[PDB]
C-alpha cells in the first residue's frame, strides 16, 4: 500500500471514472438490465448509466434493395413487409410524429440545443436527456415507465430513439442470415464495434439522460494513452499482463485491442434466463508494445486501480471510444482530464520505492517524468535480492 | 415459447405512441410491420 492512484480524493474520483460495475451498472455488449410493467407484461429494458462509444447494431438481411443493412434506418411498416417478403426490411429507429408529422426521430441536435426543457451541458447529454424524457405509452394512452435506448450520431449531429431495444439476435430457428432460410421474419443482428466503420456513432439506454452531464466525470469515455491499466497488489501496480486469468493476443493495431475490450467472450453482457451483469465483466484493456517489439492487447475483467506508465500503451474499455482525446460534443457549454489528475512537478514529487515483492523480485517506483506520474516495477536492491 | 424467447432478448411492447416532453404525443403514422411488435 502507498498506493499513489488511491492517495487522495481527486485521484480517487479520478480513478473511478473506470469502474464499470460503479456507475454504468449494467450490461455493455448488450444492455437489459432493468425491468419494466407495461400493460401487465413484464419488458426487459437497456439501462446502463455511461454511453457506449463506437457501439452499432450490425444487420444480416439480404444484399439487395430494399434491404439497407442498416439499424438508423426506420422501422418497418406493415405495407413495406408485405412488398419486401421475407425478413423484415428496415431498422431499428422508431419512426413516429407529432399529428402535424414532425418525427420524434431522428431529431436534430441544432433543435435540442434551443429548447428551454432541455438542461444537458454537451450535445451527446441532450440527445441522452430527450431519450430519458421519452416514454411508451400503454394501450390505455397512458405514460409508462419503460424507455427506449438511443444513439447519438455525433457525425450528423442527429439523436435516434430506437423502437427495436433487442441487440442480439441469432440462432437459425428464430433468424436468418442473408435470407437463409428464406421462411423466416427475422433477421440475425449483434452489437459490433469496428475498427474503422461508425466510431461516430454512440448507443446509450435512456438512462444516461436521467443526469445527463453525469456521464462527463463517472464513465470512461475516452481511451487512456501512456498507461497500462492494473491492479494494486503485494505493495505495487501490476498491470494485467502480471495477472494469471488475463487474455492476451497480439494484434496488428491499436483499434483491434479497442474493438476485442467490446467483443471478446467475457466483456459484461446481459443477453441469455435474464442475466443481468451489472457491469461485471472482461471490460477492460490495453494495447502494449512488449519487450521483443511485438504489439499486443491485454484484457481483463479487474476493474483498475493504480496505471503502470508506458509511453507506447493505450488502455481502452468495453464503454469508451477509440479517440485518446475529449471531443467537442462532450465539452460543457459552460472535469479533470488525465494530464490534469496525472500532473505532478519534479521538486514536489519526489521518486519512492515500495518494498521488494519477493515472489516477483520486483518494486514499485513512482516519479515525476515530464511533468506527469511515472509507476513502475523495477529490479530490487542487491540485498533485497538476497530476499527473493 | 416465442414470447418468452422474444421477452429473454429484450422484444419490446407492442406500443404505438410514444410522449416525449419536447413533441408530446408522437404515433406511428402507419401500422407497423407485427412482428417488430
Ligand atoms: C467498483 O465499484 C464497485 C461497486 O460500486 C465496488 O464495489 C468496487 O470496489 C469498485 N472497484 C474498485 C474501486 O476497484
Amino acid at each position: 500500500s502507498g498506493n499513489p492512484f488511491q492517495a487522495n480524493v481527486e485521484m480517487k474520483t479520478f480513478m473511478e471514472r473506470f469502474n464499470l460495475t460503479h456507475h454504468h451498472q449494467s450490461g455493455i455488449y448488450v444492455d437489459l438490465g432493468q425491468d419494466k410493467e407495461v400493460d401487465g407484461t413484464l419488458y426487459r429494458e437497456p439501462a446502463g448509466l455511461c454511453p457506449i462509444w463506437g457501439k452499432h447494431i450490425e444487420l444480416q438481411q439480404p444484399d439487395r434493395p430494399p434491404y439497407r443493412n442498416n439499424f438508423l434506418e426506420d422501422v418497418p411498416t406493415e405495407k413495406e413487409y408485405k412488398q419486401s417478403g421475407n425478413p423484415l426490411p428496415g431498422g431499428f429507429n422508431l419512426n413516429f410524429v407529432t399529428p402535424s408529422g414532425q418525427r420524434i426521430s431522428p431529431f436534430p441536435m441544432e433543435l435540442l440545443e434551443k429548447n428551454s426543457n432541455i438542461k444537458a451541458s454537451t450535445d451527446l447529454g441532450r440527445c441522452a436527456e430527450f431519450a430519458f424524457k421519452t416514454v411508451a405509452m400503454d394501450k390505455n394512452n397512458k405514460a409508462t415507465k419503460y424507455r427506449y435506448p438511443f444513439v447519438y450520431d455525433s457525425k450528423k449531429r442527429l439523436c435516434h430513439i430506437l423502437y427495436v431495444s433487442m441487440q442480439l439476435m441469432e440462432g437459425k430457428k428464430y433468424c436468418s442470415v442473408k435470407g437463409e432460410p428464406p421462411d423466416l421474419t427475422w433477421y440475425c443482428f449483434k452489437p459490433r464495434k469496428s475498427v474503422t466503420e461508425n466510431h461516430h456513432l454512440i448507443y446509450g439506454s435512456a438512462y444516461v439522460g436521467e443526469n445527463p452531464d453525469a456521464f462527463i466525470s463517472k464513465c470512461p469515455n475516452q481511451a487512456l494513452r501512456g498507461y497500462r491499466f492494473g491492479v494494486w497488489k503485494k505493495g505495487r501496480c501490476l498491470d494485467y499482463t502480471e495477472l494469471t486469468d488475463t487474455v492476451i493476443e497480439r494484434v496488428e493495431s491499436k483499434a483491434q485491442c479497442w474493438v476485442k475490450t467490446f467483443e471478446n467472450d467475457g466483456v459484461a453482457s446481459d443477453q441469455p434466463d435474464q442475466p443481468h451483469s451489472g457491469g461485471v465483466g472482461r471490460n477492460y484493456g490495453f494495447y502494449y508494445v512488449d519487450t521483443t517489439g511485438e504489439g499486443k492487447c491485454a484484457l481483463s475483467d479487474q476493474v483498475p486501480d493504480c496505471l503502470v506508465s508506458d509511453s507506447a500503451a493505450v488502455s481502452y474499455t468495453a464503454a469508451g471510444s477509440l479517440s485518446e482525446e475529449t471531443p467537442n460534443f462532450i465539452i460543457p457549454s459552460n472535469p479533470p482530464t488525465p494530464e490534469t489528475a496525472l500532473q505532478c512537478t519534479a521538486d514536489k514529487f519526489p521518486d519512492s520505492f515500495g518494498a521488494c515483492d519477493v515472489q516477483a523480485c520486483k518494486r514499485q517506483k513512482t516519479s515525476c517524468v515530464g511533468g506527469q506520474i511515472q509507476s513502475t516495477s523495477v529490479d530490487c536492491t542487491a540485498d533485497e535480492q538476497n530476499e527473493c | 415459447d416465442i414470447v418468452q424467447h422474444m421477452e429473454d432478448i429484450g422484444g419490446a411492447p407492442p406500443v404505438s405512441c410514444v410522449t416525449n416532453e419536447i413533441l408530446g404525443v408522437t404515433c406511428a403514422p402507419q401500422a407497423i410491420a407485427k412482428a417488430t411488435x
